[PDB]
RNA sequence: CAGCUAGUUGGUGGGGUAACGGCCUACCAAGGCAAUGACGUGUAGCUAUGCUGAGAAGUAGAAUAGCCACAAUGGGACUG
RNA sequence: AUUGGGCGUAAAGCAAGCGCAGGCGGAUUGAAAAGUCUGGUGUUAAAGGCAGCUGCUUAACAGUUGUAUGCAUUGGAAACUAUUAAUCUAGAGUGUGGUAGGGAGUUUUGGAAUUUCAUGUGGAGCGGUGAAAUGCGUAGAUAUAUGAAGGAACACCAGUGGCGAAGGCGAAAACUUAGGCCAUUACUGACGCUUAGGCUUGAAAGUGUGGGGAGCAAAUAGGAUUAGAUACCCUAGUAGUCCACACCGUAAACGAUAGAUACUAGCUGUCGGGGCGAUCCCCUCGGUAGUGAAGUUAACACAUUAAGUAUCUCGCCUGG
RNA sequence: CAAGGAUAGCACCGGUGAUUGGAGUUAAGUCGUAACAAGGUACCCCUACGAGAACGUGGGGGUGGAUCACC
RNA sequence: AAGAAAACUGCCGAUAAGGUCUUCAAAAA
């Protein structure tokens, strides 16, 4: 265990992805797919807390996000749950970048 | 003027025809596509270019005025990644979706656009909310 | 499948079966009809007691018992606890359960209820096995 | 559970009913329902509601409240 | 699993086709306003439900005010669907012009090869096997040469192939007949896709009647092997395999992948029509294969002939 | 007019029944070794017959078959 | 010079029951 522990430790240190938060939560509802694992993430009002359980709850706490609605619609393998959760959070679109591209006004309608 | 060489065909359902064309062009990084022109399809393209997902949409007619085809292009940035992320049609043939104004959907918390044709042709979800009138829901575009 | 296909033949839900079916039958006796009324626990006489070996992983002598519930249905039941008194004609009260090793038994002989003396010399888990207070 | 229905379908004159009405009568006809499920079987008082569910809904129709039906079983009528 | 699932290898695409009713469905114009949206009015009993307040020592609880959901009627909206009145050809068909096929049925014909019989030569084995033995042979077998009869199947051609919806189709000819590909300045003008029920076809085995029977061979007999052999081997051997007319309607009936429509890199083959004109090769339109990225998958793998991006319709699946 | 009674034959549903058929569960039994490797006769599907039994053989259908091989 | 080269088959059946074994990363003056 000690060996494998520190191995995975350094491993995550190497592969670290960058996450952006909006008011502590996730901006838009998203479904993360990885194999046969599908994880649904939904924006939450400030106060509900992390309604996640298992791999998703660990990810949400470790990412920084507070309020988050989740449901595991697929398998219960921790590796695939982490894969599906990270895929859903990485495909997220910022409210800013969209309009920039889209040639609109910052967030204005 | 614009000439072609290939025959232009279209599926019978005018919303998902466009959606399949758009998704395939987006996935394959293709730019110029063609399809048969209908007033509903023309009108839906009218609201999309004001909201900014495609650049141009050109409809042409024959010398006899019996057939028309609209040829639109997508808005790719310099690095070649599109503005459309995903399109999904709700009111497919057979099962038509009717939602009142109070139950008008919000696509991706307002980032995407919902196409709703209430009584004066297609209209985006936000302006539909402004008019406090609802109706037919064509497709989800984000 | 398809909207038209499902409109014609809707989705039929799978059924649900009980685990203690013999416990939900009440005989009126005046008409001799069997109605389906759920009941927590019922009563039954006894028509055979002895030993029977278990399934595969577990091998040990075990006590079983046949019963004739208030209604007209016979089911094999296991004699729980250590020490027994059944003698081919002792009333008993039965509840739900499932002994994994023995195939067919799906009820437990409630201890210390009618003609079954509670297993004495029992402290821990004395409520389940019908025992009062040694103090 | 694939045919069911012979006062069943319609008209005529009359009677009866608080009232319309094969509700009943005599005559004249042969229709009516049914694969979009008649008919038959089994089951059950219905609803507002109770419990559960993010929702769509699932489930039981405690108490109580609305409506219906019943008063040992099966029929008839008086009074009003 | 309408929201909210799947059917190549895990349960699940009927064997295939012709298909009525049903569902879905090209483009444009006009009307109506049945869906759809919206305004007004009525109602949806009270209690309960959610929000606020009060009263019980606060609560539980009780009261209090607020709080929807649907239906009907009326007044408008006309984008889509539905209805009706019409126009158009791009869908689908028809004709003309090119054209490839073992597509099917009926009737005739032909040659190798086996068997039997007939006639010669001939003289001791032949046959069979892991090794042998039943068996055939001086009544002259096997072999060799010629001839006759009869039944069944059609070497080579024959394929990194063709046709049909599937099962299937391969000697030659005639008659009848089905579908398909390419180009259309022609024509009708949405006549189209799917299909519950229904109808047609549907390998081989099997059935009934009447023929036929060369070879082969379930069942059966014998000789081997074996601890035993009702099996694998050998020698015999009936039904059957064949034809006509009637049934049976099942197969790993498999591309383990329903049909239709639009789009999505490329490369290598091969076949057909068309364009050029020795082949060869180039291009176009299609059919049949290999390799292969995005994409999909649990993986194997699929990948323009999808299991990819999507729609319509039908069939089917819900632990053993 | 008519509850009820008697007679009469059909219709539907239930219980039980000598005897008998298979089925699951099971103790370690009794005869083979059919399948998984080329499982020692490749396997599997449909069908007909036969045999203590798994199964054998004939006809058709498939590779969800091994070995084999090509510079 | 274009060669090849060739399989071959006797017989060969069975193996009583239930059974360990991963303790753990908290992380270390
Ligand atoms: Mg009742
Ligand atoms: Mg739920
Ligand atoms: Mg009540
Ligand atoms: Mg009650
Ligand atoms: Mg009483
Ligand atoms: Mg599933
Ligand atoms: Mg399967
Ligand atoms: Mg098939
Ligand atoms: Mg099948
Ligand atoms: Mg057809
Ligand atoms: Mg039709
Ligand atoms: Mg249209
Ligand atoms: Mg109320
Ligand atoms: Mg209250
Ligand atoms: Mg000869
Ligand atoms: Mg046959
Ligand atoms: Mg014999
Ligand atoms: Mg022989
Ligand atoms: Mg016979
Ligand atoms: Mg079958
Ligand atoms: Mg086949
Ligand atoms: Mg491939
Ligand atoms: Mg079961
Ligand atoms: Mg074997
Ligand atoms: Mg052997
Ligand atoms: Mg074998
Ligand atoms: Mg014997
Ligand atoms: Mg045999
Ligand atoms: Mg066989
Ligand atoms: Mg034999
Ligand atoms: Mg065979
Ligand atoms: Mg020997
Ligand atoms: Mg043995």
């Amino acid at each position: 265990v000690p060996n494998a522990i520190k191995k995975a430790i350094k491993a995550a240190h190497n592969s670290l992805h960058t996450i952006e938060i909006h008011k502590g939560s996730i901006y838009h509802e998203v479904i993360g797919r990885s194999g046969a694992s599908r994880v649904l993430l939904k924006p939450a009002p400030q106060g509900t807390g992390i309604i996640a359980g298992g791999a998703i709850r660990a990810i949400i706490e470790l990412a920084g996000y507070s309020d988050i609605y989740t449901k595991n619609l697929g398998r219960n393998t921790p590796i695939n749950m982490i894969h599906a959760t990270m895929d859903g959070i990485l495909k997220q679109l910022s409210p800013r970048r969209v309009a920039i591209l889209r040639n609109k006004n910052l967030n204005e309608l | 003027m614009i000439t072609t060489t290939k025959p232009i065909k279209a599926h019978f359902d005018p919303v998902a025809d466009l959606l399949t064309k758009i998704n395939n062009a987006r996935k394959a990084k293709l730019m110029t596509v063609t399809t048969i022109a209908s007033k509903l399809k023309i009108a839906i393209l009218e609201i999309l270019v004001k909201e900014g997902y495609l650049a141009n949409f050109q409809v042409l007619e024959n010398k006899s005025k019996t057939k028309r085809i609209v040829t639109f292009n997508l808005k790719y940035t310099q690095r070649r990644i599109p503005s459309i992320n995903g399109v999904k049609q709700i009111s497919k043939p057979g099962l038509r979706i009717y939602r009142p104004f109070e139950k008008l959907p919000l696509v991706l918390n307002g980032l995407g656009i919902a196409i709703i044709s209430t009584s004066d042709g297609v209209m985006t979800d936000k302006v539909a909310r402004l008019k406090k009138i609802g109706g037919e829901i064509l497709a989800y575009v984000w | 499948a398809t909207i038209a296909q499902l409109i014609r033949k809707p989705r039929k839900k799978k059924k649900v079966k009980s685990k203690s079916p013999a416990l939900h039958y009440n005989l009126n006796l005046l008409n001799k009809k069997v109605t389906n009324v759920y009941s927590p626990l019922k009563r039954g006489v006894c028509t055979r007691v002895g030993t029977m070996t278990p399934k595969k992983p577990n091998s040990a002598l075990r006590k079983y018992a046949k019963v004739r519930l208030t209604n007209g249905f016979e089911v094999l039941t296991y004699i729980p606890g250590e020490g027994h008194n059944l003698q081919e004609h002792s009333v008993t009260l039965l509840r739900g359960g499932r002994v994994k090793d023995l195939p067919g038994v799906r009820y437990h002989i409630v201890r210390g209820t009618l003609d079954t003396v509670g297993v004495e010399k029992r402290r821990q888990q004395r409520s389940a096995y019908g025992a009062k207070k040694p103090k």
